[PDB]
């Protein structure tokens, strides 16, 4: 994908994570689990709504009969409404497969820029703190319990108070 | 001396979805929400919160002329589009043309106010001439010679028709809905049986309308066992507005006319399928769609609020993200 | 330590646009699509002012209509303007037959020649050209009747065969509009023609029509029973049209030499007339714009953006604004 | 947004910033100041300058009276008409209220990839030698004065002319 | 050291493409999506040739004006084809009825066959069918007139009532031609008709007309004062169709069995016809392409492109081109 | 640009690598050459086939006569005609003009995408056994054969194998 997460960097999904379209998976001494990321998942079904809606809600139209009827010497006429009828067959029906094709190509990489930036958001907060070891996934230098785990979930994880430690193990 | 470990990740699920993308056929997705309507229930419904008119066996020609077979049928006061089937034939059961018929059918498609009334009482409006014996097998009702409901075939009384004249002045507060024919008899001598004058003419004329009819005596290819023709006029006389009729033979007079309200813009549906008590904002031929979706593939020919007309057998719009289960 | 930072731009700026994922982003720097300005006015189209017909119709002015002659009409015209309220128009009843065919022919004109092709005094010296006035089309209080036009009438208690031919010397296009007059009675019939079974007969190289008086009473209008049909031609540079008639012909007095152009149409609006130029028209007031789109008015003449429904079509240019 | 940086990682703009979209705060001891990265602004004024007009410019209509007369018996040919403006009317306001939001969208992710490009091709050049302290902001670990500060925006930052210095900062200020 | 370098291709292409943010970009590949080329061919659509009228125009082909007799009819043909300069159509002057839907109904047919509706030598025991012809159609100089209509004309000194009907069988649509003769004086109409005073009735279940001839001296057409009048009906299988006339009447001698297929169309060009087949034909040339658009002509015939004022629609497929 | 490979921080493309559109050049010991990455070509070339395809055949027009006549009587049908057909000639020729420009942006952003993603796999697997030097090149901190270098294409490149090594290099 656009942006080299989802079927990229990251192999797989998981199933086991129901509560939300993106977050965690954590391994520490007193357990482990998944968890959806809820803000960014909630942000991106804010977003996804709203694009469904826009496709949606833009199309307003009036009270209108389509239908017209001529006898056999209004031939042309009839031709012609035909012509009208047609022409706005050819063009809604070319616009509505290309902006479906054209936009769940964007929807993918939507999503797919969702997942890299919340992998981003926890590399920049961990820094040297832990290893990338692939496949989406930090191991820590550190112990890095419930509380430190959900540190690094809100973006609120202390890189100086584990950073002896880490640096320790790290050399 | 593993260390603990952080995962990101994203959500899989076992839906089967697939989407289209401009890249990629068949992609399936986490979730999905369908832009095409393909769904109708199958009913001709009610428009605006009102019914349509049902004609029955009889075209729009029938109904509004009054065909005897037409009699059963009933008329509310207002309707939203009006449905004949396709095996509606009941139509001019006497030969002839219907001047301007598409006109009026689209002109009667929805009505807000619908009143038929006696312009022309049959009992009072005719003493020097026969409003009896306008009858033809051609318009049989019950196996006995009949005629048009809304119409009067007059013909000669004793061996006089004399000059006709007649005048409607609209008092209705609302267009006047006036319909007549000229008969064209298949000989002279047919010509003289029915109305003794040879040489006739009808005039009708109000503030707007205005024209002279001269009867084309022939004999035409036999229709309905008819070699003669009729033709069918008809005109909105303006409130305030007077209609008037002349005539030395040869005229069909109205006896019945419609005060009306003409209500916007409807159209005609042609079809079998029946009627519900249902509410719809958006009907086609063969259903009604309820939908808020801007795309359908049930039928290009609607009437209503309605998606618009596609090709596509498929819109498929991801919302979610491709799916990867384990 | 010393420090470097990336960055963006925030400014004042309070312009909101809508984008698929989210409404209301507020952005630095945007434009806006639609047009939904005029100004109020009538404007000279291809720098070539509307003709404005005041409280007279296209009928009423062709035909002559007493009350329209006032009106100043130009050799040439961008388009037509009719107010909703202009209904001075045939004063004799009748019908204006391919009436709509012939506003739209009139539309624009790049040139426009009124001639009397039949002079009064000497074109009909057989006939009254004199009686034909009706209090159904007043000139200050007096009968009178179209300017264009002359209800011939019998001279004495003689109507003789008429024949008038006319060769279209113009260079151009001339229109040719004349009546036929359908009595409301045998008597009105004989007081006016002194015939009693009378035709017209109108001829050129394309066109051909006999017509035949229809008498009877119709319902009053403008205190007429009878009835007055009003015909239109265009006779080719070079062409003959031909008149022959045994009673019954507003004949015509003037005639019209033009060259069409295009294709415009007809305004009906109150809006007022302007010395300004537009490309884009539209009934409630010019457009000037290179946007292509406009809620203003679906109905529009010249080289203008497409109508749209909505009330805000604003493209972001700059990015999100986030002040602080 | 979708690259990340601007309500991203950098949370806000710079009022400060009046002479273009993208650039640059410095600070050091001969003081501070915003500066405009003059290129990605202009390319990125060009490139939205050419999607504006593109916009505007690709539709080129020809002169048309849109308006037609029918008189009371052409109800049909009028309601023709009528589908015919309606359906323009519709397939117009369709697509141009789609377009809005579509282009949109993608002029906020462009100026985001602006941002963030810039961002990574100052990361590239300081590497080691500052430190990347969130907020889209760099801290030296190294004296930088203003010929420093202005080689870095002109992407001809010299790494191993400060790297020394920064070698040990970093080890101390690490312990 | 050792190295490793990511890259992308660069060629010599020289094709350009338009993006949103950038004009004229060089790119390694791109396709067009824009038809901007025709084979200045009037070719066969569906397979079928179309009928090539030649320096006639429909009306004169389909009424028989006498230089329309060496074109050659097909019994089938998917269009029309007339040129800017066939002008040979009703050589006597006067009013087509209904001619643009004629040509609308004739443009594509699947079937078509001439045959003699009412035969010269036996329809008209009481009438002259010899003498209507005239200079206004002349064939090799002499007079003569349309193939497919008789101007019959009063035998001695009588033209006494005339009724004539024909009833089809022909199992298809039978699309009957004929004309109502006006003439300049009652001389003349006398000296052609002898009666003065006629009409003519024409009838089916469907039709029914009658027509009153108008006398007047008209401006010269082909130096003719008097003037006719064209009509034409379509009649249903099983259905008759009567004529009846007391003078005045131009009646068929030839009609067309016909079968008329889908929404075809006439073409007006110079372009020579060819043996080629197409699925896309303008007036100018035939359009072989699966693009989605084209600006060769707004008038096409076919399953074509969409139109187009397009000089110019580079897909790239390839990448910004730097070498 | 919207990737900051392509003419971004790799400058100019490789008129020496012929057989596709992205891949690699290397120098080691046993040699030096261009080689095109064939995957990431093919998945280029078959999603922008796709896509062409996709624009193309979206549109199934119906068997049509575009043209009408009119006699000198219909100048207001002739003119509701010249309408339509105008009508369609703009919603056309605006939407396929604006189809091509905001595609070609796309198809542009795409090949970026590509070139970037092939980037950022070699950067991650690399590591610090090499270094970043720039556009869009590794210095490898140790000796990296055929097989090395391949290992290094598919994915699979062994840092454990090369990092005393590498280490010894780099200090
Ligand atoms: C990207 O490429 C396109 C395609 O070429 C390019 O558009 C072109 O711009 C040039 C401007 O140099 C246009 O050329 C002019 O077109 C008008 C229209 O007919 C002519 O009248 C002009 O002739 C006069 O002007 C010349 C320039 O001053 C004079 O030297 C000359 O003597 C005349 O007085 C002139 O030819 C050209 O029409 C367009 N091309 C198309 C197909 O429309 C665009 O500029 C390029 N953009 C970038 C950023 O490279
Ligand atoms: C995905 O898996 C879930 C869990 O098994 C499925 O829901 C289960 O459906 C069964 C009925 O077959 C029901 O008895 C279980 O209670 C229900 N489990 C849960 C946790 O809801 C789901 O399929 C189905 O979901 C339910 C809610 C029902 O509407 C059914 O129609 C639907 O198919 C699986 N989804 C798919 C697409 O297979
Ligand atoms: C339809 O709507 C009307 C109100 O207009 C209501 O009275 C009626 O009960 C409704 N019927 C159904 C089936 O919804
Ligand atoms: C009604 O229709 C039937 C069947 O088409 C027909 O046989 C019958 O004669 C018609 N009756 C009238 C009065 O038109
Ligand atoms: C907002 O700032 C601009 C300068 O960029 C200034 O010119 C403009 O007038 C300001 N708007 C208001 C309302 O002060
Ligand atoms: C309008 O334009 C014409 C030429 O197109 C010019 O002669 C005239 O002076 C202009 N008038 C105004 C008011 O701009
Ligand atoms: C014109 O003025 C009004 C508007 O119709 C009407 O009352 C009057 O009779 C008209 N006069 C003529 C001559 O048309
Ligand atoms: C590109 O190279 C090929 C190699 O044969 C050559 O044929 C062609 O002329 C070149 N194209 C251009 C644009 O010069
Ligand atoms: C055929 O056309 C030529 C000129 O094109 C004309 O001179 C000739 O009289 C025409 N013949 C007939 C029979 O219409
Ligand atoms: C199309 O034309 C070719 C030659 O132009 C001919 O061989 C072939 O029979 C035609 N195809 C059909 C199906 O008529």
């Amino acid at each position: 994908g656009l942006f080299g997460a989802i079927a990229g960097f990251i192999e797989g999904g998981w199933t086991g994570m129901v509560d939300g379209w993106y977050g965690y998976h954590h391994q520490n001494e007193q357990g482990s689990g998944y968890a959806a990321d809820l803000k960014s998942t909630q942000n991106a079904i804010d977003g996804i709504t709203n694009k469904v809606n826009s496709v949606i809600e833009k199309m307003n139209t009036q009270f209108t009969a389509v239908g017209k009827e001529f006898n056999h010497l209004e031939k042309r006429i009839e031709n012609l409404n035909k012509k009208v009828d047609d022409g706005f067959l050819d063009i809604w029906t070319y616009n509505a497969e290309l902006l479906v094709l054209l936009e769940n190509e964007r929807t993918l990489d939507y999503h797919d820029s969702n997942v890299k930036n919340l992998y981003e958001k926890v590399r920049s907060q961990l820094k040297n703190n832990a290893k990338e070891i692939g496949n989406g996934c930090f191991e820590f230098y550190h112990k890095c319990d419930n509380t430190c785990m959900e540190s690094v979930k809100n973006g609120t994880y202390d890189y100086p108070k584990y950073s002896e430690e880490a640096k320790l193990n790290r050399e | 001396d593993p260390g603990d470990t952080l995962c990101i990740g994203y959500h899989a699920n076992n839906s089967t979805d697939t989407v289209d993308t401009v890249l990629e056929k068949n992609v399936t997705v986490t979730h999905s929400v369908n832009l095409l309507e393909d769904k109708h229930n199958g009913k001709l419904c009610k428009l605006r919160g009102v019914a349509p008119l049902h004609l029955g066996k009889c075209n729009i020609a029938g109904w509004i002329l009054g065909n005897p077979e037409c009699e059963s049928l009933s008329t509310a006061s207002s309707w939203s589009y009006i449905v004949e089937t396709p095996s509606s034939d009941n139509g001019t059961c006497y030969p002839g043309d219907f001047i301007d018929y598409e006109e009026l059918r689209e002109q009667l498609s929805s009505v807000s106010s619908f009143e038929r009334f006696e312009i022309f009482p049959k009992t009072s409006s005719w003493p020097n001439h026969d409003s009896n014996k306008g009858v033809t097998a051609a318009c049989p009702h019950a196996g006995a010679k009949s005629f048009y409901k809304n119409l009067i075939w007059l013909v000669k009384k004793g061996n006089s028709y004399p000059k006709l004249s007649k005048s409607y002045i609209n008092d209705k507060g609302k267009e006047v809905l006036v319909l007549w024919g000229i008969h064209h008899p298949s000989t002279s001598a047919d010509q003289q049986s029915l109305y003794q004058n040879a040489d006739t003419y009808v005039f009708v004329g109000s503030s707007r309308y205005s024209k002279k009819f001269k009867p084309e005596i022939a004999i035409r290819p036999k229709v309905r066992d008819q070699e003669g023709r009729m033709n069918y006029y008809w005109t909105l006389v303006e409130p305030g507005d007077k209609i008037t009729f002349e005539a030395t033979g040869n005229l069909v007079v109205p006896r019945y006319a419609f005060a009306m309200e003409r209500n916007a813009g409807s159209g005609i549906i042609i079809s079998d399928t029946p009627v519900h008590d249902c509410n719809t904002t958006c009907q086609t031929p063969k259903g009604a769609i309820n939908t808020s979706l801007p795309f359908q593939n049930i039928h290009p020919i609607t009437i209503g609020k309605c998606p618009k007309y596609v090709k596509s057998t498929k819109l498929r719009l991801a919302t979610g993200l491709r799916n990867i289960p384990s």
